[PDB]
RNA sequence: CCGA
C-alpha cells in the first residue's frame, strides 16, 4: 500500500503527468538490463523498484 | 487461476527456465498444461505487480478500462470491488468484463501511473467524485448516525470524552441511537440547521457562566478561558467519526 | 460538415462518405501530413498526445 | 493441534499494550468459534479494578462547583472514571491524596496502599490556581461489569470493570495441496495497561474450559 | 501460416544447438555447419565439403561420423534431449 | 477535526469524499471510502433491514383525493357541455389535474412516512439515496396516473392504485402501452445516441494542448444559468475550473484576484459573493493553430489542478457529452413508462380576504390552456394578499413578468380561491404542434 | 399479448398468442366470450369466439368485474371498450364479457402468480427468465402456482398420457405395459437421458406402479421440467430478505452449501462429438490407435480400433477419437535435420490428428455410436466413417451461476456459506438464501413478497395454494388479506406460533450464525420459487495467449470455438486515448494483432526475458493501400530527408 | 451448574430429539455456550455414510437394470440417503442380493460387524417380476461434505457426514432478589438416529474444551 | 434468435 503513496507523491510534484511516466518507464529499463542475473525477488518488479527510487530522490 | 495460465503463458515460460526447472518451452508448454504444484507457486509469483486492465462494454467514457493489481481466485468468476462498479456501470446480474494483460514495461508503468483505479476518483466531466458509496454503504451509514426514539438505554449520561463511549458501546452499556453527552472540547462540530444562539444561561460561583445550546453545553470563564464542552450525540455518530479519523490521520 | 472538411483526408474518408472524400482527394493531389490521433492509429504509430506527445 | 504465534507486541507511552496474534491451522468454521467466543469472554467476563466512590472535603451536594479547583465535580467523576489502577484484594480498600497550586494534579500524587498499582503515573486529574489546596478520597474496588449510579458521605460515581478495552478478529483462509480447508485465526487484543493482552488470553481460555469442562460428563 | 510458438521454439533450439556445436573441435562444428546448412542456408554433399578443403570425401563421412558419436554421448548432451518430440 | 454530529446520506458522504480529494490525495480518498464501504456493509447487517407487504404505508388521504380529482373532471366536463370551453382546453385541464393529483399524492405520502414511521425501510431506501427515487415509491403507494405512448403521445386514462391494492386487467392494459414504450425506446433510440457521440469524436479529435499560453486578451463573460426567477448553475459553480482574465475588485476596491489566476471552489464563492458577472479565458476565446492553450482551457476536472502538455481534451469533452445522453436512453425504462410533467407553481391565500391592487402593473387577459380567462401582466409589479387579520394576516408575491392573474383589482377573494401562477418554460413544458 | 417480446432489436416485431386465442379457418384470431343478457353473464352454452367483430358493434367488458354467483353484474357501472376507446356504461348495456382474466396474457405470463402487483417490464423479464431454466435432477412443485402448470404440461409434449381405460400389467424405468378394457397389450417407451437442442437432459420417470386402474388422460410418466404431471422448473427455498456484508451487493445474491450437499439445482448436460475420416489426395484418413508423440497410459479408455467405450471418465485434453492423416510435404529445416542426425528420430508420414476433449467439459462416455458405409450407413461425400460422442456431466451450483424467479428478480450467486454461518430462525433451521431488499422497490416488483409469504405459510400448512392473477376481483386488498389470514391460520398451530407476529405481520426475527445475536429488526421470510438458468459460468469463461488468425487481415479470429480474442473497438481506442497510455494502445495494434515480425519478436523478447523491439506498419494498413491502388488510385507515401523526396516501400 | 435432560421424544429411529438444560451462567455466557455448541454440533460431528456402489452390468450412471422401477441415478441418490453408524475408522463393504417382485429396503442388506444399519425400513428400490437386483456399496467415516475426487467399476457418492440435523437454543433469565442475576440455557438436540444427543452433546463438548485448552496452556 |  505504500507504493501507490509513492505513485501518488510521484505525480503530484513532476511538472507533468506524461514526462514523468516515460522518465520511470527508462529507469525500470535500466533497472531490469543491470539486473539481468538470476539472482532477485518477485516483490520488487524493476518498475517497483524505480517508483521507490524516484520517490526516494524525490523527498 | 485457469484465466491467468493463459493469459501470463509466456512469463510463466520464462520463469520457468530462469528457476532452472525446465529447459526449453516443449517442457514447460508440458508442465504447463500437465498440471503441477509448482505452476501456481510460479505463477502467484509471476503476476505479483503485474497490472491488469478490465474492460466492460459499452465504453462510454474514460472510466470504462481501468487497471487492477491481480490475486489469484479459485473458481471462474472476476472478483470486482464494489466501489468501481459506478464508474463501469456495471451489477452482478449477468454482466462480463474483458481482461488485457500489457506486455512491454513503457505499458506496466502506463498502467499503473495513469490507469490504477485508485487514482481515478474524479470524474472528467465534472469535478465531483466517482468513487463514492452507494446502496448498501449509504443505507448502513444512514442506520448507524439516525434518530430512533424506542432504542433509548442508558440515553443522557455522560462520558469522557470519544473512547469511554466507545468502549461503553462494546461492553453493552447503551444502544446505537441513545442521547449521550460527551466532553469533547473542541468547536468543529456541525449539525443539522446549525445552532450559533443561546437558549438559556446558569449562573455559577466564582463568576463561571453555563451557556447553553440546542446540542451543546459550554462552560467558560469569567474574561479569557474556555473551561468544558459537552455535546449531545449517538454513539454511532461517535462510530462514524471514529471511523474517518483513523482512517484519515495515519 | 466540419468533419469533412478537414486537412486530412485519411480522417474524412475513415469517418463518413468514403467515395466522395477519396475522389476529392485524389482530385486535388492532396497530401496527409498525419497531424492528429486518428492518423497515427490507423498508421500504427505513437498518438501525438499523452505520452506520446515529446 | 495448532500453534499460536504472537505476531507484534506494541505499547504506548501512556501505559496502553497491544498484541496481535495468530492461530493456525484450524478447520473449516473453527475460526470464528474460536474468535466471537474470546471476544466475548474477554469484553464482558474479565475481572478488573476501577473507583467507585470518592468524597471531597468541601462540597454541597452531588452537582456542584469545587472551590478554587477549575474543574467542577462531574469532570472530576469524568477524571477519575478514566483512572487505570489494579488491586489484590476483595475487600475495600481507601485511596487519599493531598495537594496545593498553582499547577496540575497528576496520578502519582495518591498515597495510595501497596494492594493496589496505579498503572499510568502522568494521568492528568484537575489543575489548580493560586495556593487553593484540594482534599479528596476516593474507594478502590475490584470486580466485573459495570454499575450506573442513578441521579448522580461518600458519593458513588459510576464504575467500569474492564482491563481489555477492545478486541477485533479476522479469518483467514488456508488452500494447500490436501483436499481439506482449513482457516487462520487473527486475533487484536488492545488492553488497559493493568494486565498484558497475552495473559488476558489465557484467562478468558481457563474461563471457556471450565465452562465446556464438566458437559463432556 | 506458422505461429508464433513455431518460430520461437525453432529459434531457441538453433541458438541451443549452436551453443552445443561449439563446444567440441573447431573443424568438425564447421563439417556440421556446412552438411545441414546451419550458416549457408544450403545443404551440401560430401564431395562439396572435399572441395571447401582439399582432402577429399571419404575423410568428411568419417568426420561427421565421429562428430555425431561425440554428440550422441549420454553424458553432457542431455540439454538437446529435452526437444524429442 | 470537524465532527459531523447529524445523519448521513449519499451527497454528504460524497461532500466528505470531496473534501478528501482536497488536501490528502487520491489513495487516502480511496482508503477512506475503502473504510466507509466497509463500515456501511457491517451496519447494514447489523441492522436486519427488510421490506414487507405492510411495510408499505398508504396514506388514508388518498380516497378524498381521488374524490376531489373525479369532481374537478366532472364539473370540467360539465362545463364541456354547457359550450363556453372547446375540448383542446378541456384534455388540458384534465391532464393537468391528473398530474397535480398525483404530485399532491406523492407529497402527501412523504408526509405520512416523516410523520408516523421515520425508520421506515421504503422510506430509508429513498431518502437516504440508496436505491430509489420518489416516483417509484409514488407508483407503489399512492397511485400511478397517466403513462405516455412509444412516440411520446398522452393516454386518456388515469391509473388510481398503486402496486400494493394491485391492477385491474384495464389498467394492466394501459401500463403495458408504458412498458412498451421504455422497451421499443431503449431498442431504437441508443443508435440516435451512438451516432451523436462518434460525430462528436470526429469533429474534435485533434484539440490537443499544444503550448502553455497563447497570450490574447480576449475573454468570456460568465453569468448565473437561469430559466425563470429560480438559478439553475449558479455562479460558483460556472467558476469552478478557470483561469480568470480580469481582476476581481471588491466594493471596498481591494482586489479579490489578479487575472490568470486559477480559480478553486473557495476563490469561486469569495468571487461570487461579491459581484455577478466576471470575466473569464475560455477556449472559444484562445489565439492557437487549431488547439487550445494550457491556460485558456484551465483545470484537469479528473486531477484537480491544471492541465498537462499534450492532453487530448477534444476525446474527453466528446466523451463526457456523449456519456450522459446514451445511458440515460438506456435507463429510460427504470421509470416504468409513465409521463413526467412539470407543474407550474401556484401561489395561494391560505384564508380569507381580499387582494392588494398591485401599483406600477399594465395587464392583459389572455385565453389560458385550461379555458378559464385570465390577465397576463406585462410589467413586473408586487402583490399582497389583504387577510382579514386584526393584527398580521399579510402576504406578498412578488411576480415574474409572464405570469397570470385570476384577480380582479380589489375583488374580494373566497376561502381558498386561486390566485396566481406562473407560466412554465420552452424547455420545461416540451410541447409541439398538432390537429 | 402485450407483455411477452423480445428485447433486442425486434421488439414489437415477434409477438405471442394469448392464452384463450384462436386462428379461424380465412386465418383471423378470434377470443371467446360469455353473452350478457339483462345485466347476468349468461354462461349456459359455448363461447361466441369474435374475430374483431366487436369494435364497431359490441360493448365488451373484461373478466375481472365483481359479480355476484348465478346472478347480474354487481354496481351501476361497468368498464367496456367500444369503438377502440375505454369507457364506462351500465351493466345493461353490456353485450359481451371476456370468459377469464387471464385472457390477455400468454401462457409464460400466466405462469407468474400475483401479477397485478408488478410491473409490466418485470413480467416481461419473469416470462422470459421462466423460458430460461434448465430442467433439474430433482424437479419439484411450486407451492404457490396458477393453474395452467397441468395444461402446459400436457400441451407440450413430455409427458407420457393415457389413452384407454386398463390395469397397468408392468413397469420399469424404460416401458410401461397396460391392457386396454371398456393387441390386447399397450407398450410406452419412457426416453433415458437424450440430448435437447440446448445440450439438456430429456428424461422421462414412471409415476404409476403395477396393478391399479387407469383413466384416459391419466399422467402415466413425467418427463424433465414436469413432476406430479404439472410444470416444475424451480424449487423453493427458504428466502430472507436482508443485506449480507456485501455479498449480495449489487444484485448477487448469498446461498447455502445445503443447495450443494441435498443436490439442490443439480442439472445434466449432454455434450456431442462428431468426427469424420475424411478423404484426401495424399491419402485417406484412418482412425488408429498407434498416435505419434502420445504416451502409453493416455490409451487405457481407447478400444481396439483407437475410440473410447461407453462409461469412460473423460477431463480435458484427453482423446476420444484417435486419427491420422497422411501428411506428405517433407520440408525440415536445418535444426530438425541436425537434431534427427543426431538422436535418430525417423519422422513418420503420419501426423496427429486425433478429436479431443475442449478446455474443461469434463464427463462421463454414454453413447459413442459410429457409423461406416460398408456397415448399412451412407454419409456424407468424402467422407470413410463417421463417429459420433455423447458425454454426459452431472452440474452442481456454483460462484457466478445466474438464479432467477418469476418476477423477473435475476441474479449472480457470489458466495457460497456454511450451514453454521448462514442466519437462521427461531426454531433453529438456517436461511437457504439471503436476497437484497433493496431490489425489490426500485425494480417495483412487489408480487415475489406476496408469493415468498404465501408460500411461507402453505409450507407451515402443507397445501400448495394455487391462486389465479387478479384476484382483487372479490374485493379490496384481497391478496393480502388472503396471505395475512392464512399466516394466522398457519400460526395457530399448537407448536408454530413463532410463524406469524400480529405487530409486524411479514417479518419475525432472525438470528445471527456468527455470533448468535439477533439481528436489531425483523425480517421478512419466505418459500420462494427460484429458478436456475442457461447461462452458468463454464460456458462464459475463456481466454487467448496466441491461436490462429484470420486470412486478409491477418488478426486474431473470434469467437470461444476458434479461441479467439477480445475486439478492441473504436471506444476503447477513444478510452486509452482520454488517457496517457500511448504505448498501451500501440502494442494493441501491433504486436497484438496484424503485425507478424512484431508478434515473434514479442514472444521471444519475453520467452528470453529481454525488451521488447518497436513494432512495424501493421498488416492491415499494407492491405488498405493495396486496396487503393487497385481502385485505381495513385496513393504513396513519402519520406523527407535533407531536401530530398522519395516514395518509401511499406512491402519492404 | 448442572445438565439436565429435559424430554426426549424419538421417532421409528429416524429422529432422536432432547432437550437439555443447563443452569446457572453468567449473562452473555449463554448465549458464548450456547452458540459455540451449535456451530461444533453442526459443523464438526464425525460419522458414516456410503462413499461408492458397485453394481453387476452397470458401467456408468446413466445406465439402467431391467426389472428395476429406478436408474442408477436415482439408487445412488437412495443410498446417499442412507442412515449407518461404523464403529472403525477403516473403509468396510456391504453387499445386497434381491430377486423381484417385491420392495427392497435397508433391511436386506448383508453388512458387517462394525458397520449396522440404524433404519431398517428405509426405501432402496422396487423391483419387478423377473428382476435380479445385486449391488456392493462402501462405507467410511468422515467429518462435514465430501466432494469427488478426478472422476473397479465403483460409482462414487458426494457422501454427507452430518449425524446432527438442527440445533436449537433459547436463554432464559432469573429474576429475583438475587442480585447479579444470572441465565439458563435450553439446548434442543435433533440427530438422525446414528449418535444419540447426549453423545453428540459430549463430542461437542470435549472438542471445545481441546480447542481451548492448548491456548490457556501455551498463553 | 438470445445475453449485457
Ligand atoms: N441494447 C442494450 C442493452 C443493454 N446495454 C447495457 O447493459 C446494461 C443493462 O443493464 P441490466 O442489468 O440488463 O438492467 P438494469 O439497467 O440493471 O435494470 P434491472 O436491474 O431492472 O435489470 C445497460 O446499462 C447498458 O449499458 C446496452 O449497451 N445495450
Ligand atoms: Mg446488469
Ligand atoms: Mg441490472
Ligand atoms: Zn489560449
Amino acid at each position: 500500500n505504500h507504493i501507490i503513496y509513492r505513485s501518488e507523491e510521484l505525480l503530484g510534484a513532476a511538472s507533468n503527468r506524461y514526462n514523468i511516466t516515460v522518465r520511470v518507464a527508462k529507469r525500470a529499463k535500466e533497472n531490469r538490463s543491470e539486473d539481468f542475473d538470476s539472482i532477485d525477488d518477485p516483490n520488487m518488479k524493476p518498475a517497483i523498484r524505480a517508483i521507490i527510487e524516484m520517490s526516494d530522490e524525490l523527498t | 487461476r485457469e484465466m491467468a495460465i493463459e493469459l501470463f503463458q509466456p512469463f510463466v515460460i520464462h520463469r520457468l527456465i530462469k528457476l532452472g526447472i525446465v529447459n526449453n518451452i516443449k517442457a514447460a508448454k508440458k508442465l504447463i498444461l500437465k498440471g503441477d504444484p509448482q505452476i501456481w507457486s510460479v505463477l502467484e509469483e509471476v503476476i505479483t505487480g503485474h497490472p491488469v486492465m478490465l474492460n466492460r462494454a459499452p465504453t462510454l467514457h474514460r472510466l470504462g478500462i481501468q487497471a487492477f493489481e491481480p490475486i489469484l481466485v479459485e473458481g471462474r468468476a472476476i472478483q470486482l470491488h464494489p466501489l468501481v462498479c459506478p464508474a463501469f456501470n456495471a451489477d452482478f446480474d449477468g454482466d462480463q468484463m474483458a481482461v488485457h494483460v500489457p506486455l512491454s514495461l513503457e505499458a506496466q508503468c502506463e498502467a499503473r501511473l495513469l490507469m490504477l483505479a485508485c487514482h481515478n476518483v474524479l470524474s472528467p466531466a465534472t469535478g465531483k467524485p466517482i468513487v463514492a458509496p452507494s446502496q448498501d454503504m449509504v443505507l448502513g451509514c444512514y442506520y448507524l448516525t439516525a434518530e430512533n426514539p424506542n432504542a433509548q438505554k442508558g440515553a443522557g449520561r455522560y462520558f469522557a470524552g470519544i473512547e469511554d463511549a466507545l468502549r461503553a458501546y462494546d461492553h453493552g452499556q447503551v444502544d446505537l441511537h441513545s442521547q449521550i453527552w460527551i466532553r469533547h472540547l473542541d468547536e468543529d462540530v456541525v449539525t443539522e440547521k446549525p445552532d450559533t444562539e443561546v437558549i438559556k444561561t446558569e449562573d455559577l460561583g466564582d463568576g463561571t457562566v453555563m451557556k447553553y445550546y440546542r446540542e451543546r453545553k459550554i462552560r467558560e470563564g469569567v474574561d479569557g478561558e474556555i473551561i468544558t464542552q459537552y455535546i449531545q450525540t449517538t454513539p454511532g455518530r461517535i462510530i462514524y467519526n471514529k471511523t474517518i479519523a483513523e482512517a484519515l490521520v495515519f | 460538415k466540419a468533419s469533412l472538411n478537414t486537412d486530412s483526408f485519411i480522417s474524412a474518408a475513415s469517418f463518413q462518405e468514403t467515395t466522395r472524400v477519396l475522389t476529392e482527394a485524389a482530385i486535388e493531389g492532396k497530401s496527409d501530413w498525419l497531424r492528429g490521433l486518428k492518423e497515427n492509429v490507423i498508421i500504427g504509430r505513437l498518438i501525438p498526445a499523452g505520452t506520446g506527445f515529446s | 493441534q495448532f500453534q499460536i504465534e504472537c505476531v507484534e507486541s506494541s505499547t504506548r507511552k501512556n501505559q496502553q499494550q497491544y498484541s496481535k496474534f495468530s492461530l493456525e491451522p484450524l478447520d473449516r468454521g473453527q475460526g470464528t468459534t474460536v474468535g466471537n467466543a474470546l471476544r466475548r469472554v474477554l469484553l464482558s467476563n474479565l475481572p478488573g479494578a476501577a473507583v467507585t466512590a470518592i468524597r471531597i472535603a468541601g462540597v454541597n451536594h452531588e452537582f456542584a462547583t469545587i472551590l478554587g479547583v477549575r474543574e467542577d465535580v462531574l469532570e472530576i467523576m469524568l477524571n477519575m472514571k478514566e483512572l487505570v489502577l489494579k488491586s489484590y484484594t476483595d475487600q475495600p480498600q481507601i485511596g487519599r491524596l493531598t495537594a496545593i497550586g498553582p499547577g496540575t494534579v497528576t496520578a502519582a500524587q495518591f498515597e495510595v496502599p501497596s494492594e493496589v498499582e496505579v498503572i499510568d503515573p502522568n494521568q492528568y486529574i484537575a489543575t489548580l490556581a493560586e495556593g487553593a489546596k484540594l482534599e479528596m478520597e476516593f474507594r478502590v474496588e475490584r470486580g466485573v461489569g459495570y454499575r450506573v449510579i442513578e441521579r448522580g458521605d461518600f458519593l458513588q460515581i459510576d464504575s467500569v470493570f474492564m482491563p481489555v478495552t477492545k478486541v477485533n478478529y479476522t479469518v483467514e483462509d488456508i488452500r494447500a495441496d490436501g483436499m481439506s480447508p482449513k482457516d487462520r485465526l487473527i486475533l487484536d487484543i488492545w488492553t488497559n495497561g493493568s494486565i498484558q493482552p497475552r495473559e488476558a488470553l489465557s484467562e478468558a481460555s481457563d474461563i471457556i474450559a471450565n465452562l465446556f469442562i464438566p458437559l463432556k460428563d | 501460416g506458422e505461429t508464433p510458438e513455431d518460430e520461437v521454439s525453432k529459434n531457441l533450439l538453433r541458438e541451443d544447438l549452436e551453443n552445443v556445436l561449439d563446444t567440441l573441435s573447431p573443424r568438425e562444428r564447421d563439417v556440421l555447419r556446412l552438411r545441414y546448412g546451419l550458416d549457408d542456408g544450403r545443404m551440401k554433399t560430401l564431395e562439396e565439403i572435399g572441395q571447401i578443403f582439399n582432402v577429399t570425401r571419404e575423410r568428411i563421412r568419417q568426420i561427421e561420423a565421429k562428430a555425431l558419436r561425440k554428440l550422441r554421448h549420454p553424458n553432457r548432451n542431455s540439454i538437446l534431449k529435452e526437444y524429442i518430440r | 477535526m470537524t465532527f459531523y454530529n447529524y445523519t448521513i446520506d449519499k451527497g454528504r458522504l460524497k461532500k466528505l469524499i470531496a473534501l478528501a480529494y482536497r488536501r490528502y490525495g487520491s489513495a487516502r480518498c480511496s482508503q477512506l471510502a475503502d473504510e466507509l464501504k466497509e463500515l456501511g456493509f457491517r451496519f447494514a447487517t447489523k441492522a436486519g433491514v427488510s421490506i414487507s407487504v405492510d411495510d408499505l404505508t398508504i396514506p388514508p388521504e388518498k380516497k378524498q383525493m381521488l374524490e376531489a380529482a373525479e369532481k374537478e373532471i366532472r364539473t370540467t366536463e360539465e362545463r364541456y357541455a354547457r359550450g363556453e370551453i372547446t375540448e383542446v382546453e378541456r384534455f388540458q385541464k384534465v391532464i393537468d389535474t391528473w398530474n397535480g393529483t398525483s404530485e399532491e399524492l406523492k407529497d402527501q405520502v412523504v408526509v405520512n412516512f416523516r410523520k408516523t414511521d421515520p425508520l421506515n425501510s421504503v422510506y430509508m431506501m429513498a431518502f437516504s439515496g440508496a436505491r430509489g427515487n420518489m416516483s417509484q415509491v409514488r407508483q407503489l403507494v399512492g397511485m400511478r396516473g397517466l403513462m405516455a405512448d412509444p412516440q411520446g403521445e398522452i393516454i386518456d386514462l388515469p391509473i388510481k392504485t398503486n402496486f400494493r391494492e394491485g391492477l385491474t386487467v384495464t389498467e394492466y392494459v394501459i401500463s403495458s402501452y408504458g412498458a412498451r414504450k421504455g422497451l421499443v425506446d431503449t431498442a431504437l433510440r441508443t443508435a440516435d445516441s451512438g451516432y451523436l457521440t462518434r460525430r462528436l469524436v470526429d469533429v474534435s479529435q485533434d484539440v490537443i494542448v499544444r503550448e502553455q499560453d497563447c497570450g490574447t486578451e480576449r475573454s468570456l463573460r460568465v453569468t448565473a444559468m437561469t430559466d425563470g426567477d429560480q438559478v439553475k448553475i449558479s455562479l460558483a459553480d460556472r467558476l469552478f475550473g478557470r483561469l480568470l482574465a480580469k481582476d476581481v475588485v471588491g466594493p471596498d476596491g481591494e482586489i479579490i484576484a489578479k487575472r490568470n489566476d486559477e480559480i478553486d471552489e473557495a476563490l469561486a464563492n469569495r468571487i461570487a459573493a461579491v459581484t455577478d458577472e466576471v470575466y473569464v479565458r475560455s477556449p472559444l476565446t484562445c489565439e492557437a493553430a487549431r488547439s487550445v492553450c494550457q491556460n485558456c482551457y484551465g483545470w484537469s476536472l479528473a486531477h484537480g489542478h491544471k492541465v498537462d502538455l499534450g492532453e487530448a481534451v477534444g476525446i474527453i469533452a466528446a466523451q463526457s457529452i456523449g456519456e450522459p445522453g446514451t445511458q440515460l436512453t438506456m435507463r429510460t425504462f427504470h421509470t416504468g413508462g409513465v409521463f413526467t410533467g412539470e407543474v407550474a407553481r401556484q401561489e395561494k391565500a391560505p384564508e380569507d380576504g381580499t387582494v392588494k391592487w398591485g401599483k406600477g402593473l399594465s395587464t392583459r387577459k389572455v385565453r389560458t390552456r385550461h379555458g378559464e380567462d385570465a390577465e397576463q401582466v406585462e410589467i413586473a409589479g408586487d402583490l399582497i394578499w389583504k387577510g382579514e387579520g386584526k393584527k398580521a394576516a399579510t402576504q406578498t408575491y412578488s411576480l415574474t413578468p409572464g405570469s397570470l392573474l385570476f384577480v380582479q383589482d380589489g375583488q374580494t377573494v373566497t376561502a381558498g380561491q386561486l390566485m396566481t401562477e406562473i407560466s412554465l418554460s420552452k424547455t420545461q413544458r416540451s410541447t409541439e404542434r398538432a390537429t | 399479448c402485450p407483455v411477452e417480446t423480445p428485447e433486442g432489436p425486434n421488439a414489437g416485431l415477434i409477438g405471442s398468442l394469448a392464452t384463450c386465442a384462436r386462428v379461424n379457418d380465412y386465418g383471423f384470431i378470434e377470443t371467446p366470450y360469455f353473452r350478457v343478457e339483462s345485466g347476468r353473464v349468461r354462461k349456459d352454452l359455448d363461447p361466441v369466439y369474435l374475430t374483431a367483430d366487436e369494435e364497431d358493434d359490441m360493448r365488451v367488458a373484461p373478466g375481472d368485474i365483481p359479480t355476484d354467483e348465478e346472478g347480474n353484474i354487481i354496481g351501476e357501472s361497468v368498464p367496456i371498450r367500444y369503438r377502440q376507446e375505454f369507457s364506462t356504461t351500465s351493466p345493461e348495456q353490456v353485450d359481451y364479457v371476456a370468459v377469464s382474466p387471464v385472457q390477455i396474457i400468454s401462457v409464460a405470463t400466466s405462469m407468474i402468480p400475483f401479477l397485478e402487483h408488478d410491473d409490466a417490464n418485470r413480467a416481461l423479464m419473469g416470462s422470459n427468465m421462466q423460458r430460461q431454466a434448465v430442467p433439474l435432477l430433482r424437479p419439484e412443485r411450486p407451492l404457490v402456482g396458477t393453474g395452467l402448470e397441468a395444461q402446459a404440461a400436457r400441451d407440450s409434449g413430455m409427458v407420457i398420457v393415457s389413452r384407454t381405460h386398463g390395469i397397468v400389467t408392468y413397469v420399469d424405468a424404460t416401458e410401461i405395459r397396460v391392457q386396454p378394457h371398456s393387441g390386447e397389450e399397450i407398450v410406452y417407451p419412457i426416453q433415458k437421458y437424450q440430448r435437447s437442442n440446448q445440450d439438456t437432459c430429456l428424461n422421462q420417470r414412471p409415476l404409476v406402479y403395477a396393478g391399479e386402474d387407469v383413466v384416459p388422460g391419466q399422467v402415466l410418466a413425467d418427463g424433465s421440467a414436469t413432476e406430479g404431471g404439472e410444470l416444475a422448473l424451480g424449487q423453493n427455498i427458504l428466502v430472507a430478505y436482508m443485506p449480507w456484508e456485501g455479498y449480495n451487493y449489487e444484485d448477487a445474491i448469498l446461498i447455502s452449501e445445503r443447495l450443494v450437499y441435498d443436490d439442490v439445482y443439480t442439472s445434466i448436460h449432454i455434450e456431442k462429438f462428431e468426427i469424420e475420416a475424411r478423404q484426401t489426395k495424399l491419402g485417406p484418413e484412418e482412425i488408429t490407435r498407434e498416435i505419434p508423440n502420445v504416451g502409453e497410459d493416455a490409451l487405457r479408455n481407447l478400444d481396439e480400433h483407437g475410440i473410447i467405450r461407453i462409461g469412460a471418465w473423460v477431463e480435458s485434453g484427453d482423446i476420444l477419437v484417435g486419427k491420422v492423416t497422411p501428411k506428405g510435404e517433407a520440408d525440415q529445416p536445418p535444426e530438425e535435420k541436425l537434431l534427427r542426425a543426431i538422436f535418430g528420430e525417423k519422422a513418420r508420414d503420419v501426423r496427429d490428428n486425433s478429436l479431443r476433449v475442449p478446455n474443461g467439459e469434463k464427463g462421463r462416455v454414454v453413447d459413442v455410436r459410429v457409423f461406416t458405409r460398408e456397415k448399412g450407413d451412407e454419409l456424407p461425400p468424402g467422407a470413410n466413417m463417421v463417429v459420433r460422442i455423447y458425454v454426459a456431466q452431472k452440474r452442481k451450483i456454483q460462484v457466478g451461476d445466474k438464479m432467477a424467479g418469476r418476477h423477473g428478480n435475476k441474479g449472480i450467486i457470489s458466495r457460497i456459506l456454511p450451514i453454521e454461518d448462514m442466519p437462521y430462525l427461531p426454531d433453529g433451521r438456517p436461511i437457504d438464501i439471503a436476497l437484497n431488499p433493496l431490489g425489490v422497490p426500485s425494480r417495483m416488483n412487489v408480487g415475489q413478497v406476496f408469493e415468498c409469504l404465501l408460500g411461507w405459510a402453505g409450507e407451515n400448512l402443507g397445501v400448495r395454494f394455487k391462486i389465479t392473477p387478479f384476484d382483487e376481483m372479490y374485493g379490496e386488498e384481497a391478496s393480502r388479506d388472503t396471505v395475512h389470514g392464512l399466516l394466522e391460520e398457519a400460526s395457530q398451530r399448537p407448536n408454530k406460533d413463532w410463524v406469524f407476529n400480529e405487530n409486524h405481520p411479514g417479518k419475525i426475527q432472525v438470528f445471527d450464525g456468527r455470533t448468535g445475536e439477533p439481528f436489531d429488526r425483523p425480517i421478512t421470510v419466505g418459500q420462494a420459487y427460484m429458478l436456475k438458468l442457461v447461462h452458468l459460468v463454464d460456458d462464459k469463461i475463456h481466454a487467448r495467449s496466441t491461436g490462429p488468425y484470420s486470412l486478409v487481415t491477418q488478426q486474431p479470429l473470434g469467437g470461444k470455438a476458434q479461441q479467439g480474442g477480445q475486439r478492441f473497438g473504436e471506444m476503447e481506442v477513444w478510452a486509452l486515448e482520454a488517457y496517457g497510455a500511448a504505448y498501451i494502445l500501440q502494442e494493441l495494434l501491433t504486436v497484438k494483432s496484424d503485425d507478424m515480425q512484431g508478434r515473434n519478436e514479442a514472444l521471444n523478447a519475453i520467452v528470453k526475458g529481454k525488451s521488447i523491439p518497436r513494432p512495424g506498419t501493421p498488416e492491415s494498413f499494407k492491405v488498405l493501400m493495396r486496396e487503393l491502388q487497385s481502385l485505381g488510385l495513385d496513393i504513396a507515401a513519402h519520406k523527407v530527408q535533407l531536401s530530398e523526396d522519395g516514395e518509401s516501400a511499406d512491402a519492404e
